[PDB]
């Protein structure tokens, strides 16, 4: 009963910056744990505790530094972020009467951007379904676009009549590269939602999609000229 | 350190002077189980003492043999000395043939 | 109500990187095994020590032991991670396993842990336990160690199963050591007592076995009731020594005797009288610079 | 590493069943488990082995660990597009909260979809509102262009629910022009 939650989802980073991570949790776990997932290596053990108070050194416990507050909440701290360092970390909590029973978080991602100059927002742009697919298939097949947006981080939804839909709905699982030889570049998106032609044919039915960016917080006051790129949704509609 | 050692001193076989014999000094009662076991003749480190392996009785005190290749005479002394945390020196007990 | 059969362990625990475990296995009162921290592998004292044991029958167990060592190791390390205000370094635990042998198998099982010299744990039946007298604190990594029933499964076939059915074995294997019979040795001394005018008559009994005993000062057939028995020493060769003292004035020596029975001596007792012609002879031969 | 996932990479086709191995050398072993994790997503808990030989099976997910080889397998019946993931192998070497798990690098299983009617037609949608490349064939597939200027996307499976169709689409901006790096089906739209 309950769930293991992890925040920030996604985090920008920067080059010495020191970054924090945070971890709640329901169960009555004393027992909680920090991974790192690096790709194509297994999960390696950073921090783990057993409450207060408690911060045990795991494998990679160099650059990093943990700290538990409470029984709830778990911190994970990085000290100094390396320049191009991409990666996963997951939170983790255990019973101590029961080793079987571990539950882990929904993740976070990082990126570490030099510099803040570089981070920007999607822009997005439905298509409306093609005439010659309408006899050819009857069917509609409308297209979801997002450019120019830096990090990484993004979610795409379709929305129909106010309402989410995941029917007949398909997102790239790899982001494009606006300039693929960079140190860091912009990237682009696509998403397809396909539906019945007739479901199309009046245009009283809403069609929706919805991109949910993570840019940057309020506190840290940034110095350009142009609307900041804070953490906002951008949509288009047909 | 929390117990102190008893230290005996005490020879094989009914001593002979000129004749050879093995001297045992046999340490117990002590805890923590580290602990520096060193025979002395005439006050000088003997280099053949050979250790019996540590082991402990029913009350959970520590013991252990210590024993060594000696020849009794009429003027030579015999000894083992004991380094242990419990005492602040070390504590040697000479060979008293006669009690 | 015959034997004991013990395996002793002794783990100490300095600081977090410094630790180190030593074992020693005890038949009776004969050592039969040893294992120490720098070796991988459990070393025989007896020619016997192996028992009935099939060559794979004992690398069963060696192979179980050796995991369990490094396992042991490292679950101490993590508990006093856990126990953190309650218990921290140094660590002493004493471990005490085996079984007692007795008629038609009776083979009676315990494994009793000592923590810092205290009693502390038993396991028994199914799983461990505080015994009465043993701090709070221990209550919890009790709970987190019963929670591994595998650890207890294998450690119910150690006592109820393996125990007796190993000893079985060293008993008939080592019949020959475990009944053999040495006989003691006894020479006469004496030192000043406390009080002025009185002398303290030692009578020394040396490289007897097996164990029981019996000496007393005597004069004539009237036993002496001043004897004080001294505690058993081992001697080297896992043979005993005792030494029993009288208090008496000095002059009245003579007439006492040192009487000792033994099971190897056969009926005849050795009665040895103070002003022998051995103890004169022995006596001459012991002189020095006190 | 002391846990080893082998292979690194699998492909099914949808409907078909699929099998995921898993060896290891940790001492000692008392538990096996698996886990399912999507892209940027945690670890689900599919199944938990204890046994020397053992068998646990949690809906289409079905296990067997054998012990004595130090190795288990995974078995998923009946494969979806759902199980587009990455699966992910771990031994608890202890029986108690003391004892640490070792996690495997993991297995990336990618499903390829059975499509019935191959209908292979490219659309424009324009602008808007101030290219598709649907109905593709299953096994071949369309390599990004060597370009910079024309932007294109790798193959994408989506799936209506009630009426039970699947496709394979490829979008394409800056019509025919297009799709030129592989194979290309010859009736096409
Ligand atoms: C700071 C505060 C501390 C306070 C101090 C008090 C401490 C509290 C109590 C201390 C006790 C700690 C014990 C920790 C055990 C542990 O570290 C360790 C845990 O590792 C476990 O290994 C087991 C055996 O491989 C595994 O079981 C497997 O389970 C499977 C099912 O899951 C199957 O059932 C399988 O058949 C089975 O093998 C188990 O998963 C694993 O978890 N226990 C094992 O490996 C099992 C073996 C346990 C044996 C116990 C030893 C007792 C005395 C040992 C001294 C002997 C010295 C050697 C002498 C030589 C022997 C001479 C021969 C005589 C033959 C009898
Ligand atoms: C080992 O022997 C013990 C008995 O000392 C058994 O454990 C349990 O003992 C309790 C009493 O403390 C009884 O109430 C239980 O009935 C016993 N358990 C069971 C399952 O019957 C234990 O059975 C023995 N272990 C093995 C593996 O045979
Ligand atoms: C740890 O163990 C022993 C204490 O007797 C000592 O030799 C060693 O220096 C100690 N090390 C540290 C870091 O405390
Ligand atoms: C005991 O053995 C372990 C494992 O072999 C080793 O790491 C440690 O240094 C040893 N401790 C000693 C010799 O005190």
């Amino acid at each position: 009963g309950g769930i293991i939650t992890q925040t920030p989802k996604f985090l920008i980073g920067q080059e010495g910056q020191k970054l924090t991570l945070k971890c709640q949790q329901n169960f009555n776990h004393d027992t909680m744990y920090w991974y790192r997932q690096d790709s194509g290596k297994g999960l390696r053990l950073i921090y783990y505790s057993y409450g207060a108070g408690s911060t045990e050194k795991g494998d990679l416990s160099e650059g990093y530094d943990a700290s538990r507050e409470k029984k709830s909440s778990f911190s994970l701290t990085v000290t100094s972020a390396q320049k191009n360092e991409m990666a996963v970390f997951l939170c983790a909590s255990g019973s101590l009467l029961d080793v079987r029973e571990v539950f882990f978080g929904k993740g976070t991602r990082l990126t570490v951007v030099e510099d803040l100059k570089n981070v920007f927002p999607p822009e997005v742009a439905v298509f409306e379904p093609s005439e010659a697919e309408i006899s050819h298939t009857q069917k509609a097949t409308l297209v979801c676009l997002a450019t120019g947006f830096y990090p990484d981080h993004v979610e795409l939804s379709w929305w129909v009549n106010g309402k989410e839909v995941h029917s007949g709905v398909c997102t790239d699982p790899q982001p494009l590269k606006e300039q693929p030889a960079l140190n860091d570049s912009r990237y682009a998106l696509s998403s397809r939602l396909r539906v019945s032609a007739t479901f199309w044919q009046n245009p009283r039915n809403h069609f929706r999609c919805q991109v949910q960016f993570y840019g940057l917080s309020e506190n840290d006051e940034w110095t350009q000229d142009r609307a900041k790129p804070v953490t906002q949704i951008v949509s288009a509609e047909a | 350190i929390q117990k102190t050692p008893q230290i005996q001193v005490y020879s094989r076989h009914p001593p002979e002077n000129g004749k050879p014999n093995i001297l045992n000094c046999y340490v117990t009662q002590f805890h923590p189980p580290h602990i520096e076991i060193q025979m002395l003749k005439n006050g000088k480190k003997i280099p053949k003492v050979e250790m019996s392996d540590m082991s402990f009785s029913k009350d959970w005190s520590f013991y252990i043999l210590a024993h060594t290749e000696f020849t009794p005479t009429e003027t030579d002394t015999y000894a083992c000395r004991v380094k242990h945390a419990s005492m602040a020196e070390p504590k040697t007990v000479y060979w008293d043939r006669d009690m | 109500k015959n034997y004991t059969f013990r395996c002793l362990q002794m783990s100490s625990f300095a600081n977090r990187s410094w630790s180190r475990t030593d074992s020693v296995v005890w038949l009776g009162d004969l050592q039969t095994h040893r294992w120490s921290n720098d070796s991988a592998t459990i070393s025989f004292t007896k020619p016997w020590s192996q028992g009935k044991l099939s060559n794979q029958q004992w690398e069963k167990l060696q192979h179980m032991f050796q995991v369990y060592r490094v396992s042991f190791t490292r679950d101490i390390q993590e508990l006093v991670k856990m126990m953190s205000p309650k218990e921290d370094y140094p660590i002493e635990i004493q471990l005490s396993a085996g079984c007692e042998m007795y008629p038609g198998n009776a083979s009676e099982s315990f494994l009793h842990v000592a923590f810092q010299g205290k009693y502390v744990v038993r396991f028994w039946g199914t799983s461990w336990q505080t015994v009465p007298g043993a701090p709070s604190w221990l209550d919890l990594p009790i709970k987190v160690l019963n929670a591994d029933q595998g650890t207890s499964a294998t450690v119910q076939m150690l006592l109820n199963d393996t125990c007796p059915l190993f000893v079985r074995g060293l008993l008939e294997a080592g019949k020959s050591d475990l009944e053999k019979q040495e006989k003691p040795v006894a020479w006469l001394s004496s030192v000043p007592s406390s009080a002025h005018g009185h002398r303290q008559l030692v009578c020394h009994v040396s490289g007897f076995y097996p164990k029981p005993v019996w000496v007393m000062w005597m004069r004539g057939d009237q036993e002496q009731q001043g004897t004080h028995r001294g505690d058993f020493l081992p001697n080297a060769d896992e043979t005993w020594y005792l030494q029993a003292t009288l208090d008496v004035e000095a002059g009245e020596e003579a007439g006492l005797a040192c009487r000792v029975k033994h099971s190897s001596l056969g009926g005849q007792d050795i009665i040895l009288y103070w002003g022998s012609l051995h103890h004169i002879l022995d006596a001459q031969k012991m002189v020095w610079n006190h | 590493t002391q846990v080893e996932q082998s292979p690194q990479s699998l492909v099914v086709r949808q409907g078909e069943n699929s099998v995921l191995q898993c060896n290891y050398s940790v001492t000692p072993d008392n538990h096996l488990r698996w886990f399912k994790q999507d892209t940027g997503k945690g670890l689900v808990s599919l199944t938990v082995l204890v046994d020397q030989k053992d068998k646990t099976s949690n809906g289409r997910y079905s296990a067997t660990l054998d012990k004595d080889a130090k190795h288990s397998t995974l078995h998923i019946t009946a494969t979806l597009l759902d199980d587009t993931a990455t699966y992910i192998c771990v031994v608890g070497d202890r029986g108690s909260a003391l004892g640490r798990l070792h996690f495997g690098a993991g297995t990336q299983l990618i499903v390829i979809p059975d499509i019935q009617n191959p209908d292979p037609a490219v659309y424009q949608l324009r602008d808007s509102k101030s290219c598709l490349f649907t109905d593709f064939d299953s096994q071949t597939n369309v390599s990004q262009s060597k370009d910079s200027d024309v932007y294109i996307t790798d193959k994408c499976v989506l799936d209506m629910r009630s009426m039970d169709f699947k496709s394979n689409s490829a979008v394409a901006w800056s019509c025919a022009n297009a799709f030129n790096n592989s194979i290309i089906p010859e009736d096409t739209f």
